[PDB]
């Protein structure tokens, strides 16, 4: 078998586990449609955003 | 109030008793599952939260 | 701005780790746990 | 090439391949495979047949 | 005569009260049950008298 | 919850995480077989890489007390069955007054502090020690 | 001022915190309408339950 | 019935500790924060 | 006094106290008990379903 | 061929997936349920024989 050579696991102590991540945001709310983020491995940096 | 009082007067008093003797062989035959069981217990659990 | 926001005072969010701000939490702390005596 | 781990599907449909991505970070993997609880045997015997 | 008590219990739950809380809770299981028995004869004992 | 602070033996433990700690700062790795021939019975905890928790302890407790400790019940058991039997009595009296002995006026089994050592300050402290 | 002479603290070095209970219970269903809790201190055993 | 019991799948009641069972949970252990990778 | 032993009725339904005599024998008791099989466990597991 | 050509379209994706507790854990009728047999797997020895 191809065990978890292509894997991660992060075994577990309890029956449920949870993963968080931050989120650099932008445009005075990090909570709303249309929010922007400044990584993302397919988008640019917004450089009218704290220039003209 | 009424049951007191008639616990008091002597006319109906506490008690408890064990079971006749006939389930002694039909039990250790059960000797878990059937259709004359002994009962359950066991217990559930709580938890609360309190906002700082 | 940056807000910490705060809890519904739902005990299923609070539970969840989950206020109107701007970050969620892992959950609430253990304070530990309450069972009763058996008596003699 | 000594740059892509290579491993066989021995019972991949039809024919294809797929290549992907694991860090050195365990948390940084795509799928996340973890275990909690593993082979726990059973064993006992049947009360009216006795077959194990 | 007799007296007689079920537990009835589970496998997951006692995996999780572990890994989650600390206990197995099968001793404790036991416990309440040779417990409430007992608690049932120390009745048993005193209602007797009174009774009598 | 119910963690394993023990603090009451907490104080001990604080030794033993001092030389565990040291069994993971050294160099003491590379090893095919589990490192060990004669001692203390492992069970199986998480184990995977450095899944070592608390519950390691509850793990342990989970898998024991019934393998090996059965085992240990019988033997024992056995053993005092045995001692009290005629001439196994005999036997390990006689073993055991040879190999412990008292005798007016004379030492006991005692530490001999005869090969060379760090100091005779510290060897004085060893024998107050040992006493 | 009398500070926290009766009071408990819990000092919630993490707000919004949680704490655990567990109660007892007897009659075959740890989650339902009725069932009983084995140690109430204001309750006695159900002696019956475990007899005739 | 000392049942297990189990979570509807709903993140939200996972995260809290609900299920359908005898107990509770603490919370669904967590695992770490992921970060974004800042571009070179 | 030094003279009676006195415990508490936990239950007593409305308020009482009862008075009575143990001497230093099993046959000067007035009440008895002879319990002959108590407190006795069983242990196993159902294996049409396995469960405990 | 038919179910290959839609399988590339992208239109049928292979899957596996594991059972809720909630169902595992009751298995052949445990606790009240039913109709939930485990799934099972054994074995067979077939023989062959020749002529010298």
């Amino acid at each position: 078998l191809i065990a978890f050579d292509i894997c991660g696991v992060q075994p577990m102590n309890s029956p449920t586990g949870q993963v968080f991540a931050l989120r650099a945001v932008y445009g005075k709310d990090p909570v709303a449609a249309g929010a922007k983020e400044a990584f993302h491995p397919m988008y640019g940096p917004d450089a009218m955003f704290s220039g003209q | 109030a009424e049951i007191k009082k008639q616990m008091e007067a002597g006319a109906l008093v506490e008690i408890a008793e064990g079971m006749a003797t006939s389930i002694a062989e039909l039990q250790e035959g059960f000797n878990g599952s059937t259709d004359n069981p002994w009962n359950e217990m066991g217990f559930r659990i709580d938890k609360q939260v309190i906002e700082a | 701005a940056e807000i910490g926001g705060d809890h519904g005072y739902n005990a299923t969010n609070i539970a969840a780790g989950q206020t109107s701000g701007a970050v969620t939490q892992i959950g609430p702390a253990v304070m530990g746990m309450v069972r009763r005596a058996i008596p003699n | 090439g000594g740059k892509y781990r290579v491993y066989i599907d021995q019972y991949a449909k039809q024919d294809y391949f797929t290549v992907g991505y694991k860090g050195p970070n365990e948390m940084d993997a795509g799928i996340y495979y973890a275990p909690y609880v593993a082979l726990t045997p059973l064993r006992g015997s049947d009360p009216k047949n006795f077959q194990p | 005569k007799s007296r007689q008590l079920k537990a009835a219990y589970s496998i997951e739950l006692a995996q999780d009260l572990r890994a989650v809380h600390g206990m197995d809770a099968d001793a404790e299981l036991s416990g309440i049950l040779a417990t409430e028995i007992m608690l049932e004869i120390n009745r048993e004992v005193v209602d007797w008298i009174n009774y009598s | 919850m119910k963690f394993n602070v023990l603090s009451l033996f907490a104080p001990w433990a604080k030794m033993d995480e001092r030389n565990f700690k040291d069994q993971e700062k050294e160099d003491l790795v590379s090893i095919t077989a589990p490192k060990l021939d004669d001692g203390a019975r492992e069970f199986e905890v998480s184990s995977n890489e450095a899944a070592s928790p608390y519950n390691a302890a509850f793990q342990t407790i989970f898998g024991s007390y019934e393998p090996g400790m059965k085992t240990t019940r019988e033997l024992i058991d056995t053993y005092r069955n045995l001692m009290n039997n005629y001439e196994v009595d005999n036997a390990v009296s006689e073993i055991v007054s040879d190999a412990i002995v008292y005798e007016d006026d004379t030492e006991v089994v005692a530490l001999n502090l005869d090969k060379s050592k760090f100091s005779p300050k510290i060897k004085n402290m060893m024998l107050d020690e040992f006493s």
